RNA sequence: UUGAGCCUUGAUGUGUAGGAUAGGUGGGAGGCUUUGAAGUGUGGACGCCAGUCUGCAUGGAGCCGACCUUGAAAUACCACC
């Protein structure tokens, strides 16, 4: 139910789509394939609602929840569980406000986010957390350990991880299977086939793409063919 | 030619714009002025936007 | 027995009265038990959305089923009016953090304003249980000495769950039917009232009264 | 890829490796040397030390025994795994080449660079700004410049487009040098790769056999399980 | 033969430390066995291969709440799911 029409995105000096137009129904798994320095982490990044769309009104269903896998992942110190938990928003930013109530003593503030806190399931988080990195490998020991290391491959996981711990209802997967071994690509395959909301993808794996994909958005030329 | 159409617009909380061009491919930055508004008439801050 | 003689005496394909489904109710007495009868009414709320979260209280003169010891807590001389409430617990930032750890809580909580200790000290004990204070729901208020009056009469909380609905407490079945009426309506007037601004759809799609030994059905 | 001296017969000094990272004990066991035209392929899991591997023969990492060694004329050309952002953010591509060729070159230095993908003012800025393929593609621009003789890949396929995989692909298979890449695609280690060692537990070790005992080979570790 | 939807019934599902494959709300702290208890002989199916699991008799008439580590707290049972 998610629509571009004539979206003409420029990034400074260049212009990525001239004007282009395409359509993704609901409940179906779509791809995007382009060039390398071509468009297809913009046209994401324009979903995730941070670059301007320039005169596009690339309008989508507004009472829809968004988990997102960025391209890079740096080195951080923040633990495991952290940086997995961090995935999670909704709940930080409940904390943040209710370290401003704490520290500014506002007690109709206090109750009110603790609040909404219990309305989520708030205090398991961490548990679920948990439950879910214990699919994905790992143990318990390295819940505690730093991301700044963990591999290549289980970066990917941890952040991979990130996303699917909050239930959305539109998955935007920028290259997933980037350092993922055979033992993992199969389980993120057989999770996707079984996704039920709305997926776009970003890969150039061939062999990765064949089974889990509905249709395809190309931009070869300034313009997106369906 | 190569010169788009633009329409910058007061930062005083009503609907009063002024038109314009602007070459899109040259000059990276969004237009920043400060111009009269005669709606409020006082001279505020008009940004390009559309 | 119990689920081999009532569920094939019972039958699930019609609706009952409100009356007479709580008199046969009565008669079913399946449990060596005081029986307390409950209500569960399941709500039209998109439990996914955090703009609809229900949360109210309602009061029935007659039958709460048991007596549940308020522990009002203030910080300072919010305990003025407290120590004349009668509350079964007792409040103190000190005895608060200590508290926690040692004993588990009362029935219910008292609300503090400027006492910002139980929020502190509480966390998974005091909210993941579900007895935490609700500015909302009318756990936090001024009137201290008012809320320990109106938590000693019964006042029936009630919360949604992931599926919207709410279930509580009416009476027990020794309460008479017409007390279980007022109750029953006394219950759904106050949720009416509670029911929220972006609530489509018909609010109360089904309503049952259940013997919490025995077996409930569907009332309305 | 240029042609080099490729001289020094023995590549590197290898006794007692040990390899740690501090805290533990990543590898102690090591293998043949890289004899001067030999093509490996490291095989393995995640998280079974490929990478600390690479970065112990580049000379990132010092072994915890010591003496890991390296021959006297080795030109290294080390492509790391996920560290893509270890080429210094704040500098353009043109500026950043220029610190690795400080004297001589000219502004007609860029000329070399116009042919790799920056064919324009994209020269004269970098950041995040450029995308993941283009800033792969600027690490391979910079490591061909200088005429390495011994090449390290930590799956230098990440971000490249397919005509990129193609042309580095045909480059390499070209390559004079001593060359070790670690990837899991078929297609580079079918036509580049000859050795295919492997990296087991804490130990590197010959293996035996090609990709396809290796994929049930893999297969069958979950029988412990 | 094969899809989709609706009503009903029976199974179905950790984690991290645990007696234990502790789904939510929370009513309860006891009914469940007696149209005849656990265990043993015996399959089925699942199997985060730890373990659930239910057709038959035999055996025949008992074991679960309590207190335990916890984010939680119990399939004691029953509700709406
Ligand atoms: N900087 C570091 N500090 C501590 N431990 C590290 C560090 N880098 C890696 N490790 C650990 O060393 C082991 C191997 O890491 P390494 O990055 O070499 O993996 P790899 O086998 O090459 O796989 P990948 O494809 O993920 O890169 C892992 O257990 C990892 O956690
Ligand atoms: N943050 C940025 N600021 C300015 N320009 C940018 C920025 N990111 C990208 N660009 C420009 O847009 C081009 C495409 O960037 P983008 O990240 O959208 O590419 P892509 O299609 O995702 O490619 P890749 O497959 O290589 O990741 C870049 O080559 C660059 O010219
Ligand atoms: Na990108
Ligand atoms: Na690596």
């Amino acid at each position: 139910m998610i629509v571009f029409s004539s979206l003409q995105i420029r990034r400074g000096v260049r212009v990525l789509l001239d004007n282009a137009t395409a359509t993704i129904n609901p409940g179906q798994k779509v791809g995007l394939v382009g060039k390398n320095g071509c468009g297809k982490s913009t046209l994401l990044a324009l979903l995730k609602n941070e670059i301007s769309a320039d005169g596009g009104s690339y309008t989508f269903p507004g009472s829809w929840q968004l988990a997102w896998v960025n391209q890079e992942t740096p080195a951080l110190p923040q633990a495991a569980l952290e940086y997995v938990i961090d995935g999670d928003r909704e709940y930080r930013q409940l904390e943040a406000q209710l370290h401003d109530a704490n520290e500014r003593n506002d007690g109709h503030a206090i109750a009110t986010i603790h609040g909404k806190l219990d309305a989520i399931d708030a205090w398991s988080i961490r548990s679920r957390a948990a439950s879910l990195l214990h699919g994905l490998g790992f143990s318990n020991e390295q819940l505690e350990r730093p991301v700044s290391d963990f591999s290549g491959g289980w970066r990917m996981r941890l952040n991979l991880a990130q996303a699917l711990i909050c239930r959305s209802d539109l998955l935007l997967l920028d290259q997933p299977t980037n350092h993922l071994d055979l033992d993992a690509v199969i389980w993120l395959e057989k999770w996707l086939k079984s996704y039920q909301g709305t997926l776009i993808l970003i890969s150039h794996d061939r062999d990765f793409l064949d089974p889990i994909v509905d249709k395809i958005i190309h931009i070869e030329q300034q313009s997106m063919f369906e | 030619g190569i010169r788009e159409k633009i329409k910058l617009v007061s930062s005083a909380g009503t609907g009063h714009f002024y038109t314009t061009t602007k070459n899109k491919r040259t000059k990276p930055e969004k237009l920043e002025l400060k111009k009269f508004d005669p709606v409020v008439r006082q001279h505020v801050i008009y940004k390009e936007a559309k | 027995k119990r689920m081999r003689v009532i569920r094939e005496k019972v039958d699930a394909t019609k609706q009952y009265d409100i009356n007479e489904a709580i008199a046969l109710l009565k008669e079913l007495a399946t449990a060596k038990f005081v029986e307390s009868v409950d209500v569960a009414v399941n709500l039209g709320i998109d439990a996914r959305k955090s703009d609809q979260n229900v949360r109210g209280a309602t009061v029935l003169p007659h039958g709460t089923g048991r007596s549940v010891r308020v522990a009002v807590f203030t910080q300072g001389a919010n305990a003025e009016a407290a120590k004349a409430a009668g509350a079964e617990l007792v409040g103190m930032e000190d005895l608060a953090d200590q508290i926690k750890k040692g004993e588990m809580n009362f029935d219910v909580v008292i609300a503090s304003p400027d006492a910002m200790r139980v929020v502190g000290q509480l966390g998974q004990v005091l909210g993941p249980r579900g007895l935490m204070p609700n500015p909302k729901v009318g756990t936090v208020t001024p009137n201290v000495a008012e809320a320990v009056k109106n938590a000693k009469a019964g006042q029936v909380r009630y919360r949604n769950d992931k599926n919207g609905i709410i279930h509580t407490t009416i009476g027990k079945v020794d309460f008479d039917a017409d007390k279980l009426k007022e109750n029953l309506e006394a219950l759904l007037v106050a949720l009416k009232k509670a029911k929220p601004t972006q609530a489509k759809g018909v609010y109360i799609k089904k309503v049952s009264i259940s013997t919490t030994m025995g077996a409930g059905v569907a009332v309305d | 890829f240029r042609a080099p001296e490729s001289l020094p017969n023995p590549l590197l000094k290898m006794e007692k490796v040990s390899a740690g990272y501090g805290d533990r004990i990543i590898l102690d066991s090591i293998k043949l040397n890289l004899v001067p035209g030999s093509r490996i392929g490291l095989l393995g899991r995640n998280g079974a030390g490929k990478s600390t591997l690479i970065k112990l023969l580049a000379g990132e990492l010092a072994p915890v025994s010591g003496e890991i060694g390296l021959a006297k004329g080795i030109k290294l050309g080390y492509f790391a795994q996920h560290q893509l952002e270890y080429l210094r953010a704040d500098e353009s591509p043109i500026q950043h080449l220029a610190r690795l060729a400080p004297q001589e070159l000219e502004q007609k230095l860029r000329d070399y660079l116009g042919g790799f993908g920056f064919q324009g003012d994209k020269v004269t800025e970098e950041t995040r700004r450029f995308s993941g393929g283009e800033k792969a593609r600027l690490v391979l621009a910079l490591i061909v410049w200088q005429r390495p003789n011994l090449l390290l890949l930590d799956q230098p396929t990440n971000h490249l487009d397919l005509d990129m995989r193609q042309a580095l692909t045909e480059a390499l298979i070209e390559f004079e040098g001593a060359l070790v890449v670690v990837s899991h695609d078929r297609h580079l280690l079918r036509s580049t790769t000859d050795d295919l060692y492997l990296v087991h537990d804490r130990k590197v070790e010959p293996f035996d056999g090609d990709l396809e005992d290796y994929q049930q080979w893999l297969s069958d570790v979950q029988k412990q399980a």
